[PDB]
């Protein structure tokens, strides 16, 4: 058994982490006070769920998690929330004033003053680990803390834990819920300095979650709570193999091996199905073929793009529920004759499949209906470069007039870091075009 | 349409289905960049206070 | 009040479409780089499809199908017909074609069996970088032209009389956002004004080559469907619908239904439509052959008004309603 | 605990500042004695942004009242909410400034500025994390204009990393006290270009036109003008005073609203402006909010282009319908929003509406049309200055003509900087 430490940075990271650990507790039968009646080894053990939870002698199951925010109001939601008894105060780290949607403020000005404190609290969790796998970092692209302090933390984690893997869950900015005009700046600044430090990053476009909540859950104006409930389902699908018995994606290294052949192209596209409204008293349970087919509809992707105009480098199917391999193969053979699924010439055209028999867990009273089976597809498509192209265009528009650039220079950042970060993204777009055509 | 590496356990199973065969900066350098930006902030504030003293 | 942008100043078709939208008083044109549009009359090359459908509260429509170049390129069409089981390579309506940069050994394979069996062994070479085309019966001459797409030259074309002259049929096809296939009821025959000599200009029926005996028989070397149908009745005792138009509708449906899974915007964050230009050849046995597909075609001068209005009716106003000249080729 | 320190200086600043505290105390349920008598936890959740807490669960505004004459501040202490202000925070002189920028900035004002800074220091010392400062003042007089800008410069020297925000009342010949107001305003504007991060431009010409044309008031008074400023000041601070995600503090507002450091002068707008029980729909709020007749700066937005826009909706309404109408205004007039700043219109919604309104809308726009306000002031300045008219009032206080010439050049630069981004 090898441990995984989760790090949640900024408002988006903390609120999403809160939604994940709630879901984890429901999935593992852990009560809000930390007790877990099904766990018979009291005070220890090396089960699969221990990769995410430590155990005290009193029987409490403590998340291997650290929450960081430069403003205390979001983390105070954890201190007084339903699951406050899970975390001890050392795991929650707050500052006085935030980064004000400024990458430079979160990375240089305030990051410098708090980076040692965060690392020290992370070190305390690592000392409890008999064999640390690595870290899962939850953060936004557009926030000053989520972009600025994360990229500093990722650099320092590569220094203090060089042999450890690092995975990202990143919130891509969408103007329908975004809080700042300079979020394209922060997104590109943080992708530039984090790129060489993240082994595999899962991008979640808020635009996609928003429309899935409107279209499938009949939410007229979705809130962060609606978005985070859905996002935690996808995150749980991805991390379920680390927390349960299995053979696919059983350690963080296997994510890179199965999804990232080219290290810079480490942004798998996630697609999730089905998303059923809980207000529906009775909905027809979709088959294996139907939920597998839905994995190739753009309307269910975590980032809107067209995989048809792109090539695949890898493709994992993560099923949860009443699924057997026979139905999976029958569905794949059918989909191959109806869908445009072009792989690159230097990779096998195939699917790594994982099935966990426990059906998805939903938060009681939430908006997601319990389903008998669900699937999350992780596919490395060059089509996800479309999201980079959108982001880079908005950057080019503002930077041509140097709009808002003085806010970053005022924090000690040089204007050259902008163009340096932009040229990296241009190189990244070029890599996708070479692989995709 | 080949199914390989079928691993079964009590809580599920995993396998691979094939359809077609194919055809860091040091701690010092980080502290240098952080201290460089702080010094650039200190310089801009000194110029402001010099301007305000005038 | 709907909004649209214009990103192709050379499109004669959509310059008129843009003109009609403004006449309705309910369509406002924006700057070419304004992203808050409902409609994009985009550019022919490097259209940023990846930036469409990301504007909240805006239903966005574009006048090109992403991926339709596979049908509207010389080598792409040949590869598509050979590799697609729907077209099965052995489809009767496409001349035996080969792509040369590869299919050099395959092209010379069937070439030897033709000249040995006393059969007509005349081929034609072309590519998408033309106004440069070579026609010859010796393969060595053709291959020397490429080193500076080869298909069988139809040596037995249907010749119009009086004149003993070649022609080609242009059909305009509109595919809307629901992938309905609308065939414009009006077509044109771009005729050669020179007698066909199977032993230069009388072989290429392009409107730019004939103008460079032009304009003798019909105005502008363009014969419309009414006169051509009348000639078929008087000369061959048959109609344009029976002898030719059934095969044209079959070829259009085959090509467009084949690529439908790859380009359809059915469940996509933006919708597409596109006007197409199919070019057909007719042999002396009244068999129709597909030559090429144009993704950015021009219209006949007499037909700009009708067709461009039809584009506004079924392709634009169907998505953005305000306050039939087409034949719907039904399909599954 | 992201505290703001409020300062009001001069006659206009203190009369407008008093009405501001009168309005938001009612919204937060604070009675004239400092006791909370509300019925919602939303009222107290961000109460510490503007109020300190004393013994007996008393809420004391974090406000500092400044003037060189005791008169207007005696009226404040005798006003409705007069007893709610901290008595030590009344800092006044006796000589006055005589509508003279030089007296407020150089002679009479310097004698008093240090004791104001002593009170500012005492408020900031008991702040968990001071965001910055907001100042209310006019630019046409002497204390608010001359001493207000002196205060701002000395606050920046002592708190160089805090945000400085001002509500600045622009003079107008329509509502004028003396002819030297263009001189006083031109001198102050250059100070504001350098030493504030955000300035709400409140034009007395616009306030008068709205009272006369729209509200149907043939003889508007300062009280009538200040009613519009109260409603506007309450609206633009809603995001600071109540829980929310957008522009929740002064620095995030500046990052969203200011693409260039010198172009930080905002046009505020309010809706409705009824001359009254009729319920206003969301489309009506959005159309009026963007109408020039609802702007407080007397500039035509159609004569310029929006750099950034912030819209705040108050009341219980459909947030879906709010988004549809906001997206409708932009998509139907996209030529007036600059294309080189994508998605530069941000919208916030707050359930608590102002007093006596089911719902309202507040507009904060950084438009390049604001150059019309500075052009107007610049012309009135030049009309007198080309003949050195009334300059003796200022040279008598030690100022040189060169300082006026430099202030004139600086404001023409500001106009030119707005013009280049309009193109
Ligand atoms: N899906 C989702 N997105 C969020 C959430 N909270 C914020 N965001 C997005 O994150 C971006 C803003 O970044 P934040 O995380 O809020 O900012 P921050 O990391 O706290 O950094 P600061 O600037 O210091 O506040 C916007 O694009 C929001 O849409 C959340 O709970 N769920
Ligand atoms: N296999 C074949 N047999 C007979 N004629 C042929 C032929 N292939 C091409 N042609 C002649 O070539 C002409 C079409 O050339 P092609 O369409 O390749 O050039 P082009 O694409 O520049 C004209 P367009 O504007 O329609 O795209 C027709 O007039 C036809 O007569
Ligand atoms: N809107 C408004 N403007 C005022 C008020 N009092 C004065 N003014 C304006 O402010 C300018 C005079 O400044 P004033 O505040 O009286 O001078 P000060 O006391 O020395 O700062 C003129 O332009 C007046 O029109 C007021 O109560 N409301
Ligand atoms: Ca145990
Ligand atoms: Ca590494
Ligand atoms: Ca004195
Ligand atoms: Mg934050
Ligand atoms: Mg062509
Ligand atoms: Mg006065």
């Amino acid at each position: 058994m090898r441990e995984c430490i989760s790090i949640h940075v900024g408002q988006a990271g903390v609120q999403i982490g809160n939604a994940c650990w709630e879901l984890y507790c429901l999935e593992h039968g852990i009560q809000p006070d930390g007790q877990m009646p099904s766990d018979k080894t009291i005070g220890g053990g090396d089960d699969s769920f221990n990769t995410f939870f430590s155990e005290t002698g009193a029987g409490k199951h403590v998340p291997r998690a650290v929450f960081v925010d430069l403003e205390p109001t979001v983390i105070d939601e954890v201190r007084t929330g339903t699951y406050r008894q899970l975390f001890h105060p050392e795991q929650l780290i707050t500052g006085k004033e935030d980064a004000a949607n400024n990458y430079a403020r979160g990375h240089y000005t305030i990051g410098k003053e708090i980076i040692d404190l965060v690392l020290d609290r992370i070190r305390k969790l690592a000392d409890q680990c008999t064999g640390l796998q690595g870290f899962l970092v939850f953060h936004s692209f557009g926030g000053g803390t989520g972009s600025g302090f994360t990229s500093l933390l990722m650099e320092r984690l590569s220094v203090d834990y060089g042999k450890k893997s690092k995975l990202e869950f990143s919130i891509y900015p969408a103007p329908q819920v975004s809080t700042a005009v300079v979020e394209p700046y922060n997104s590109i600044l943080t992708t530039h300095t984090t790129l060489e430090h993240s082994d595999c990053a899962f991008m979640v476009d808020n635009e996609a979650i928003y429309d899935i909540c409107r279209r499938n859950l009949d939410i007229e104006r979705p809130t962060y709570t609606n978005l985070n409930r859905l996002i935690s389902q996808i995150v749980s699908s991805i991390t379920a193999s680390l927390r349960f018995d299995g053979a696919l994606n059983v350690d963080l290294t296997e994510f890179q091996t199965n999804l990232v052949p080219y290290p810079r192209i480490h942004f798998p596209l996630a697609t999730y199905a089905p998303v059923i409204s809980a207000e529906k008293a009775y909905h027809e349970q979709l088959s294996v073929a139907e939920i597998t087919n839905a994995c190739f509809e753009p309307a269910n992707q975590m980032v809107k793009c067209d995989p048809r105009h792109g090539k695949y480098m890898a493709c994992c199917l993560l099923y949860r529920g009443d699924v057997v391999p026979k139905d999976v193969n029958a569905a794949i053979a059918t989909i191959k004759t109806k869908r445009s699924i072009q792989f690159v010439d230097w990779c096998p055209t195939g699917f790594k499949v994982g099935i966990n028999y426990q059906p998805p867990t939903v938060v009681p009273g939430g908006d997601l209906a319990k389903v008998q089976r669900a699937v999350c597809m992780l596919s490395n498509t060059t089509a996800i470069a479309e999201a980079w192209a959108r982001l880079d265009h908005k950057f080019d528009l503002m930077y041509a007039k140097r709009a808002f650039v003085h806010w970053y220079v005022g924090e000690g950042m040089e204007e050259g870091e902008f163009s340096e970060a932009r040229e990296d993204m241009a190189a990244l777009e070029k890599d996708y075009e070479e692989v995709g055509v | 349409m080949e199914v390989i590496e079928l691993n079964k356990c009590t809580s599920g199973q995993s396998f691979e289905v094939i359809l077609k065969p194919p055809s860091d900066p040091s701690l010092e350098e980080i502290q240098k960049k952080l201290e460089a930006a702080e010094e650039r902030r200190k310089y801009q504030e000194a110029e402001l206070l010099k301007h305000l003293a005038e | 009040m709907y909004t649209f942008v214009v990103r192709d100043e050379n499109s004669s078709v959509y310059a008129e479409v843009s003109r009609l939208l403004l006449a309705t008083g309910q369509w406002k044109r924006l700057r070419k780089d304004n992203p808050r549009f409902n409609l994009m009359l985009g550019e022919r090359n490097r259209l940023p499809f990846g930036r469409l459908g990301h504007e909240p509260g805006l239903v966005q429509l574009v006048n090109y199908y992403r991926g339709a170049d596979k049908l509207c390129r010389k080598a792409s069409l040949v590869k598509l017909i050979k590799t697609s089981p729907e077209l099965s390579e052995s489809c009767t309506w496409f001349p035996e074609s080969y792509v040369i940069y590869d299919e050099r050994e395959v092209f010379l394979a069937a070439y030897n069996r033709r000249r040995e069996g006393r059969e007509g062994n005349v081929w034609i070479a072309k590519s998408s970088a033309g106004a440069g085309i070579l026609i010859s019966s010796e393969a060595s001459e053709l291959l020397d032209f490429i080193d500076e797409v080869i298909q069988k030259y139809l040596e037995k074309p249907l010749l119009l009389e009086p004149g003993h002259r070649k022609f080609d049929i242009r059909s305009w096809v509109l595919v809307d956002h629901l992938y309905n296939i609308y065939l414009y009821r009006e077509g044109v025959l771009r005729t050669s004004s020179e007698p066909y000599n199977s032993a230069k200009t009388c072989h290429l029926t392009n409107h730019c080559i004939q103008k460079e005996n032009y304009g003798r028989y019909e105005e502008g070397n363009e014969m419309f469907f009414e006169e051509f149908n009348q000639y078929l009745m008087d000369a061959l005792n048959t109609t344009l619908e029976n002898s030719i138009l059934l095969q044209i509708k079959h070829i259009i449906r085959s090509c467009l239904m084949c690529i439908e899974p790859a380009i359809s915007t059915k469940h996509l964050h933006y919708q597409s439509f596109q006007l197409f230009g199919f070019d057909f050849m007719v042999d002396e046995e009244l068999k129709v052959w597909l030559i090429e597909v144009n993704g950015a075609p021009a219209c006949a001068q007499k037909l700009y008004a009708e067709l461009c209005q039809g584009i506004v009716d079924v392709a634009i106003s169907s998505v953005f309603p305000l306050a039939s000249i087409f034949i719907k080729l039904h399909h599954h | 605990m992201r505290e703001i320190v409020h300062i009001q200086a001069g006659q206009c600043g203190n009369q407008i500042g008093a009405k501001f505290w009168e309005v938001i105390s009612d919204e937060h349920g604070i009675d004239p004695t400092g006791s909370y008598h509300g019925d919602s936890d939303l009222q107290l959740e961000r109460i510490n942004v503007y109020y300190n807490e004393a013994t007996g669960n008393k809420y004391v505004p974090r406000a500092i009242l400044v003037d060189l004459e005791p008169g207007t501040m005696d009226s404040v202490r005798s006003g409705p909410f007069g007893q709610i202000f901290r008595p030590d925070n009344f800092v006044f002189g006796q000589s006055g400034a005589g509508n003279n920028w030089a007296k407020g900035h150089y002679t009479e004002g310097a004698e008093l500025v240090d004791s104001v800074l002593d009170v500012v220091r005492k408020e900031s010392e008991s702040c968990d994390c001071l965001q910055g400062f907001q100042l209310t003042h006019s630019l046409g007089g002497g204390t608010g204009s001359g001493m207000g800008t002196l205060l701002i410069s000395k606050i920046r020297e002592e708190y160089p990393d805090r945000i400085m925000n001002t509500f600045s009342v622009m003079p107008s010949p329509k509502v004028s006290d003396t002819v030297v107001e263009p001189y006083n305003a031109t001198l102050s504007v250059h100070q504001l270009v350098e030493n504030t991060d955000e300035t709400y431009c409140i034009d007395n010409e616009a306030l008068y036109d709205i009272c006369f044309r729209t509200l149907k008031l043939t003889t508007p008074t300062y009280g009538d003008l200040n009613h519009l400023v109260s409603a506007t000041m309450s609206g633009v601070t809603t995001c600071l005073r109540f829980p929310g995600q957008l522009n929740a503090d002064l620095r995030k507002l500046a990052v969203n609203m200011v693409p260039f450091p010198r172009l930080h002068f905002f046009m505020p707008g309010f809706a409705p402006l009824t001359s009254q029980y009729r319920a206003l729909t969301v489309p009506e709020l959005t159309q009026q909010m963007f109408d020039s007749k609802n702007m407080m700066a007397a500039c035509d937005p159609r004569h310029g282009r929006y750099l950034t826009v912030a819209a705040i909706f108050r009341g219980r309404m459909s947030m879906k319908e709010v988004d549809e109408q906001m997206l409708n205004v932009q998509n139907k007039n996209s030529s007036y929003f600059v294309e080189w700043i994508p998605n530069n219109v941000k919208t916030a919604v707050c359930d608590i509406p102002p007093r006596g309104l089911k719902m309202s809308a507040t507009f904060i726009g950084n438009s390049t049309a604001i150059q019309e306000l500075f052009k107007r002031i610049s012309e009135q300045f030049t009309a007198m200055f080309r003949r050195k008219a009334f300059l003796h009032w200022y040279t008598g206080e030690g100022m040189d003509e060169m300082e006026f010439t430099e202030a004139e050049s600086n404001m023409n630069d500001l106009v030119s900087e707005y013009q280049q981004y309009q193109d």
